Parts: structure tokens; C-alpha cells; sequence
DNA sequence: ATCAGAATCCCGGTGCCGAGGCCGCTCAATTGGTCGTAGACAGCTCTAGCACCGCTTAAACGCACGTACGCGCTGTCCCCCGCGTTTTAACCGCCAAGG
DNA sequence: CCTTGGCGGTTAAAACGCGGGGGACAGCGCGTACGTGCGTTTAAGCGGTGCTAGAGCTGTCTACGACCAATTGAGCGGCCTCGGCACCGGGATTCTGAT
């Protein structure tokens, strides 16, 4: 346990492809947007922009979260870590 | 559709973020956070779309929303 | 006489005339100096040059002849001052710098 | 109707610094995004500078000060050199 | 400065309450700040849509972008109400 | 003007500041009315809460501390001014 | 009958969170500011209000930083803030 | 002159920040941080001051520098 | 200490959409003439501030003696990881219910 | 005899099921720097005294900026060429479990 995890870290830090599945992300975006305004349409580039932004955001968040976990002498990130990171970011 | 953001996908994102080990409660937490994030961006985006009297969210609307949220995005101005 | 462009006179590649027009119609000030768009065009050109320099270097390091967004990310993030300048900017399809906690490593 | 980008100028610069190197369309899009961004930052700061000092004219001096405020250290000094040299040559 | 108007408002909401000079300075800072946020956003809104005129509609949209929740709703209400009354 | 709009805040001044603020080539008649109304509203909310704080501390005058207490104990005002430092405001206990 | 360890500290927290006065002495701050400023531009003068602005800003910044630092220490199951905590806080802030 | 920002003062700041217990190594660390902060603000402030062709840093110069660092300050306008 | 097992990086062999280049037209940049208001230069007052000081003292570091905080290890129990089974997350190419 | 419903299925990716491994919580015991009460020598708070310094305002002189008509260079439509690196299958190398 850990070896394949490390392997995966190296793999995904080496590459740049989007890590969330396109179609379900598309559905999520259209759902949320549908809750503000109905019968909206989207340029494909708009959704692509949203996904690039969302994944960059989550990745950075996970970096900070990781630092929070390690700070507490842990190797496992927990909701506490995310909450600390986001609190210090001024997100909450 | 928030559940479409699967455990494996979140695991991949965390891997890119350098995470080696992940608590079971993380995924739901992440889903919450992402949800909020999207709600904030899309809201502003739609606002721009509504201001322009359009029914189509453009890439530029998103870019402007991200920018005003201090989340400047490169590559979609074209 | 035979036309000579402001960019040519200024020794630049970036379009001084276009920059001037953008300043004029950008509602920045009631009046604009001639030197202002020259200066601005020069600065923009220079910054573009620094980033393309580093990104090209990164592209050659990957045995690649075409610069891709990944190369731009590598260039920006491995450069302290560019990283500062673009600290709040997301490069689409850029990914991240390889970086794992040494302590975590077995 | 006509559409405009910094693409050809970015390309010319690229050929200056790396004669045998090309660039993807997406990377070009990122460069265009970059140029527009820095344009807005510098022009905006210069606008504020002119306003603060009760001046109706944005000059190369406003541009220079804006460059000094926005860019860090050596990047700022080098940019200042390029700008000043370009203006001095242009006037001559 | 906005001192006289801030004072008038203060007398509306608290007739027997005053305000220190420093606090007035802070209120002035506040008013100028929000002015710049709203005017700036409205300016960008006008530019994005190739419009040369900032109208009450840009002001409203800008308010919706800048203000959170209830503040946005109430501010929008007051703005529209004021424009309607002024127009009458 | 301001009398006609039912406002305390100066419509004419706001209009002038819009014109000379390098925001747009033109400025509509309703824009400064709307903006002045919004500014007055926000000012009213903050002065309301800060005044209440002053009453609690038994001081008729309002000081920066009262403004800080008022703003930080209000969720939306706090978000609106999340990146703002109020001189001599201190912090919430 | 001396006080218990962790009582006067708390009392002080109450005291200084209940007040708004500047916590750094004026003259050393002034000297530090003018010193740092000399390294950017020479023969500078300062309005007193300028120095005051710098001090309000600096102290507000430091206080907020100490809040975040405290949160980091508590996160690590400590009650004592360490340079490590400050560094984590500053890293997550993007400082 | 950095030592002019004494230990007690830093303790007071930390108290206002809600800190109950403080490591001995904190103070020097804090000073470094403070120094950096000042260097960042003053720099920009002075830049404004020199653009105005002045030799006196005004409160507004500081305010503009802070503003541009996203550290907006109320009360000195 | 060594010895065996799946995953990683480059090489014959090559093509398809991505990248680069002629002809030329309507859009953007330049030239030219006329107001025309703005910038660099030069002079003048005195107020907010610079540098050291008299009187006074609150205060930062060190002394004396001790204790709960930090930490490494022990005893225990407590939560991720891998392959086979598939399916509805999707996407394609044929039946049968009212006109 | 003309319309538009859902099972049926190419691709690939994780909830159950059993065996297996790395890490967190409380105490043992160690190591110790400031709590609380004092003791000393120094720079700041408050108020004086001398002084040299440029920002706002006003007048000169100058000139590119903005606006209104010709004149010209050029970026992509439309084609017309030219090519970069992954898919297919195989060789050579490498951390990790096992002896």
C-alpha cells in the first residue's frame, strides 16, 4: 500500500489531460446552470473552460490539503485538512 | 449529477495534487466544495449571459466570471 | 511619402498602431501620448519573448519542436518572477509541476 | 466581419527567439490571453495613475510607472529598458 | 467627501447618534470603494457588449455581480425604486 | 436630482464622477440615480448596525470599533468587505 | 499563590481583542519604515499619516497572520504556535 | 532596526490574534515576515510618490499601494 | 547478500488532420489640413516635517525553582488495496402503437 | 401506408468477496523553557528649539491630439502543399517482493 499510489502521483503530475469525465461534468454544469436560468445553451468551449478551471482549482486545493495533513503528522488527507486549507484561503 | 464526479476521478485529481493517501469521507467533502465552486462561477457567467440578452453561455462569459472571481483563465479568448 | 509604420520606427514586432487604438477606445484616459503605445507594445513584446524563450527551452527538453500549453506551464512555474506575475492565472491543459513530498517517499 | 488576435506578432517573436520551434493553436490561444491580460493590467494601472495626479493624458511615464508597480524585480527592469529604448528610438 | 450625506443618513436611522472623525473617514473610504467597484464592473459590462453608454441596467447587473445575497436584492430594489421615483 | 429621487446622496455629484471617471464615453440619466441609491442603502445598513453597537457601549458617537463590530458580525457585510482593513477597528473577541 | 500557567495569557487575549490601540511602539516602527524606504528611493520624507497608515496595515496583517498560524498549531493538536505554523499559513495564503 | 519591533509587541499582536502560547523562535520569524511585508508595500508606495514627482510619501500613496496588493485600508483617505 | 516479476522508454513502419504558403479584396494604418487644449518650464510662499534634546519612567533580559508540554516507543485495533463478476454512465440501427 | 418508443449490443471502469499491510490513540518515561516574583540600565512619551525644503498656484511658450477627407499595406476566404508524433508490435531497462 502506497507504491501504486506514488506511481499514480508521478503519472498524473507528468500529464495534463482532464481527470473528470467529460459528459458527467457537462451534465453537472448544465444542471447547476439550469437552476439559475432555464433553457440555457452552452458553447462547448464554455463548458471546457469551466472544467479546466474546476480541475485546476481542485488540484491546488488538494496540494494545500496535503500540506495540512502532513503538518499534522499524517499521510492521509481528511475533511479537516480541506476545511483548514479553505479557511486560510479565505474561502470560508 | 454531482455524483457523476466519481471516487476514481477525485482520486486522480488528488494524485495530481500530490496526495498519497485518502480518507473515505474526502470524496463527499470534495463534491460539496466543487459544487459550491461551480455555483459561484456559473452564477456570474449566467449573469453576464443575461446582461447581453443571450440564451447561450459563451466561453467569454465564463472567462469574465472567473476573472472577477480572481480565477483568471488563459486559453479560451479565441 | 512612402509609409513607414510606427512599429518599424520603434524597432518592434508588436503593432504600435493597434495598441494605440486599443488605448484610445479602452476608456483609460481622455488623451493618449504617442510614446505610450510604443512603450506598452515594447513591454508586451518583451514579456512575450521571455515566456516563449523559456517555453521553447522546455519544449526542446522534451525532444519536442512545437510549444504546447504544458511547456508554457513548465516555463512559468519554474521561473520565480513569471510565477509571481501569473500567480492567479490558470493555464488550460498545463497540468502541474512534478512534486512529491520527500518525507512521504518510502 | 473582421477578427483580430496578437497571433502573427507572437509568431514573429517566437521565430526571433527559437527559429526552429513552432507552437500549437491552443498554446497560441494562451499567449493571446496573456497579452490581453497584461495589456489590461498595465493600461488600467496607468489610467489610475493619471487620475490620481489630475492628468488627462496617459503618457509613456504612466506606462512605465504601471510596469514598475505590476511586474516583479528584474522582469520590471528589463521591461523598462525595452520600453524606454523603443520610445527613444521611435521619437528620433 | 460624502461626510454631509453620511451624516444625513445617520440622522435618518439614528436621530440622536453622532460619529467620530475617524469613523467618518472610514465611511468615506467605504463609499468611494463601493463606487469604484460598481462603476468599474459597469464599465467592463459596457465594454464587453460594445456599448458606449453606462445605464442603470449596467449598474444593476454590476450590483448583482458584486453584492452578496440579500444585500444585492435590497440594493437592486432601492436602485430601481429611486430611478422610478426620479423618472415620475 | 436627489430630492426628486428621494435620496440623501448627491445624484449630480455621482453623475459627474461617472462622467470624469473614465468609465464610458456616455452616461445614462438613470445610472447616477441608481448608483446613489445603492450607496445610500449600504451606508444606511452599516450605520444602522454600528449605531446599535454604539447604544450597547453607551456612547452616542460612533467610532471605528463600532463599525468593525457591525460589519464583522454581519455575514453579508463581512463578505462584501472581506479584504478591507478598518483602521482602529480591532477584531471580534 | 501564583496564577496557573495559561491564565494570564488568556486574560491578555481578552484584553487586547477588546481594544483597538496600536500594539507596536511608534518610534521603532518609524525608524524601520524609513530605513526600508531608504533602500528604494533616497532623501524621502514621510507624512505622519503615511507612517500611521503603514502601521495600521502592518499590525492588521500580523494579527490576521497570527490567527491563521494559531489555526495551524491547533490543527497539529498544539496550543503553541511555532515558525512551522506561520510558514504553513503563509504558503497556503500564497505569500 | 528590525529589533526595534520587540518581543512583547509581537506577543501583544499574537494575543490580539488569539494565541495562548508562543514558541521562542516565533519573534525572529515574525520580524522577517514583517520586514517582507513592509518592503512590498513601501516599494509600491514610493513608486507612486516618485510618479507624482514628489519627495514626500503621502497617506494616499500608501493607500494605493495597499489597495494594489489587495490589502485595502479604510480611514486614511 | 541475491533472484524473479509487471511497468517504463525507444525503435522498424506509416498516415491524417494540424501547420504553412500563393492571389487578391475590403478593412485597418498612414498622410494631410485645422483648431486647441494640454505638457515642460519658471517663479513664490511657509507649513508639515527633520534632527537632537530636557524630564521622566515603563520595560526586556537574566536570576531561583519547578511542571505540563513534545516526543520516541510500546500495546492494540483499525482502515485502504488487488482481481473476477458484470451494468447502466452511453450509444448506436431495428419493432409495433395510434392515425 | 407514413411517423419516432426501448431493449440488443463494440469500447472500458469500479461496488461486493477474501486475503494482506501500514498507520492512529493512550501511556512510560525522558528533557526542558517559561510562570511568578524581582533587579538593572536604556530608549520612548511629552514638550522645546533650530532649520532648510518643495506642492499648489499662475504665467510663457510650445506642439502633438482629435476630427474630418484621400491613399495604401495587409489577414484570411479559397485553395494548394507539407508534415509531427501516436498506433502496432518488439527490444532493453527498472523498483519491489521473495530467498
Amino acid at each position: 500500500p502506497g507504491t501504486v499510489a506514488l506511481r499514480e502521483i508521478r503519472r498524473y503530475q507528468k500529464s495534463t489531460e482532464l481527470l473528470i469525465r467529460k459528459l458527467p461534468f457537462q451534465r453537472l454544469v448544465r444542471e447547476i446552470a439550469q437552476d439559475f436560468k432555464t433553457d440555457l445553451r452552452f458553447q462547448s468551449a464554455a463548458i471546457g473552460a469551466l472544467q479546466e478551471a474546476s480541475e485546476a482549482y481542485l488540484v491546488g486545493l488538494f496540494e494545500d490539503t496535503n500540506l495540512c495533513a502532513i503538518h499534522a503528522k499524517r499521510v492521509t488527507i481528511m475533511p479537516k485538512d480541506i476545511q483548514l486549507a479553505r479557511r486560510i484561503r479565505g474561502e470560508r | 449529477n454531482i455524483q457523476g464526479i466519481t471516487k476514481p476521478a477525485i482520486r486522480r485529481l488528488a494524485r495530481r495534487g500530490g496526495v498519497k493517501r485518502i480518507s473515505g469521507l474526502i470524496y463527499e467533502e470534495t463534491r460539496g466544495v466543487l459544487k459550491v465552486f461551480l455555483e459561484n462561477v456559473i452564477r456570474d457567467a449566467v449573469t453576464y449571459t443575461e446582461h447581453a440578452k443571450r440564451k447561450t453561455v459563451t466561453a467569454m462569459d465564463v472567462v469574465y466570471a472567473l476573472k472577477r472571481q480572481g480565477r483568471t483563465l488563459y486559453g479560451f479568448g479565441g | 511619402a512612402k509609409a513607414k509604420t510606427r512599429s518599424s520606427r520603434a524597432g518592434l514586432q508588436f503593432p504600435v498602431g493597434r495598441v494605440h487604438r486599443l488605448l484610445r477606445k479602452g476608456n483609460y484616459s481622455e488623451r493618449v501620448g504617442a510614446g505610450a503605445p510604443v512603450y506598452l507594445a515594447a513591454v508586451l513584446e518583451y514579456l512575450t519573448a521571455e515566456i516563449l524563450e523559456l517555453a521553447g527551452n522546455a519544449a526542446r527538453d522534451n525532444k519536442k519542436t512545437r510549444i504546447i500549453p504544458r511547456h508554457l506551464q513548465l516555463a512559468i512555474r519554474n521561473d520565480e518572477e513569471l510565477n509571481k506575475l501569473l500567480g492567479r492565472v490558470t493555464i488550460a491543459q498545463g497540468g502541474v509541476l512534478p512534486n512529491i513530498q520527500a518525507v512521504l517517499l518510502p | 466581419s473582421r477578427k483580430e488576435s496578437y497571433s502573427i506578432y507572437v509568431y514573429k517573436v517566437l521565430k526571433q527567439v527559437h527559429p526552429d520551434t513552432g507552437i500549437s493553436s491552443k498554446a497560441m490561444g494562451i499567449m493571446n490571453s496573456f497579452v490581453n491580460d497584461i495589456f489590461e493590467r498595465i493600461a488600467g494601472e496607468a489610467s489610475r495613475l493619471a487620475h490620481y495626479n489630475k492628468r488627462s493624458t496617459i503618457t509613456s511615464r504612466e506606462i512605465q510607472t504601471a510596469v514598475r508597480l505590476l511586474l516583479p524585480g528584474e522582469l520590471a527592469k528589463h521591461a523598462v529598458s525595452e520600453g524606454t529604448k523603443a520610445v527613444t528610438k521611435y521619437t528620433s
